[PDB]
């Protein structure tokens, strides 16, 4: 019924090597966020960290200057017929 | 037993009523889930008014005392699912929103009791 996925997800902030991005929350309690970014360009691996249900933005710093990254945001969320269960995520693409 | 009986038949229509209206209304506002809100007050407010009411009636069948109490106002209100959804707002950082969760829980499940049994005191 309710979407429990991010929605405008974008990068706010560049630097060469990192990007400051931001989403609007999902109606619903979110526990966290898990964020994903990996180089679009081949099998090169996908890394991923959490942060707090509380905040809508994030940090990806130590990434490579003039590279393609696809970036991804999805949720680990309370909801009364599933408790906790994760949503499907919301991607972009920027090059630094 | 026919007391059993009581107890499943109550706790079977409370469960039931409880699961439609929390799965239809908890996700229309998730920081204080309307459905387990109330099925919570209206388990009080039932309760309020048995209270006064077989106070009235001493001699009614215990089966039917047993239905609605154990077996409907039980089945019908939850305090587990209302733990779950203040731990995932704490655990998501929402301390506001628990403390309200629970104020309003028990403060507003007092007042229904309390309502239900003046209502039906005052007549
Ligand atoms: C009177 C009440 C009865 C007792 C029951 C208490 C309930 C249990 C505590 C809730 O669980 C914790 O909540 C933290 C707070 O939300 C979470 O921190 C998360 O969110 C914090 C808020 O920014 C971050 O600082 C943390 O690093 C991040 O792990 C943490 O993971 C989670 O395990
Ligand atoms: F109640
Ligand atoms: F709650
Ligand atoms: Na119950």
């Amino acid at each position: 019924s309710v979407s429990s996925v991010p929605t405008k997800l974008e990068v706010v902030a560049a630097t060469p090597t990192s990007l400051l991005i931001s989403w609007d929350a999902p109606a619903v309690t979110v526990v966290h966020y898990v964020i994903t970014y990996g180089e679009t360009g081949g099998n090169s691996p996908v890394q991923e960290f959490t942060v707090p249900g509380s905040k809508s933005t994030a940090t990806i710093s130590g990434l490579k200057p003039g590279v393609d990254y696809t970036i991804t945001v999805y949720t680990m969320y309370y909801s009364y017929s599933d408790l906790y269960s994760y949503s499907s995520p919301i991607s972009i693409n920027y090059r630094t | 037993i026919k007391s059993l009986f009581a107890v499943i038949i109550g706790g079977s229509v409370g469960c039931t009523l409880r699961w439609l209206l929390s799965t239809k209304f908890n996700s229309l506002f998730p920081n204080l889930p309307p459905g387990t809100l109330v099925v919570n007050l209206l388990a009080g407010l039932i309760i309020g008014t048995a209270l006064a009411y077989f106070l009235r009636q001493p001699h009614l069948d215990p089966f039917w005392k047993l239905m609605i109490t154990t077996g409907l106002c039980g089945g019908l209100s939850t305090f587990s699912t209302f733990s779950v959804e203040v731990f995932a707002l704490l655990q998501a950082g929402n301390y506001i929103w628990a403390l309200t969760s629970v104020l309003v829980h028990v403060i507003g499940s007092l007042i229904m009791t309390a309502l239900g049994f003046f209502i039906i005191t005052i007549l």
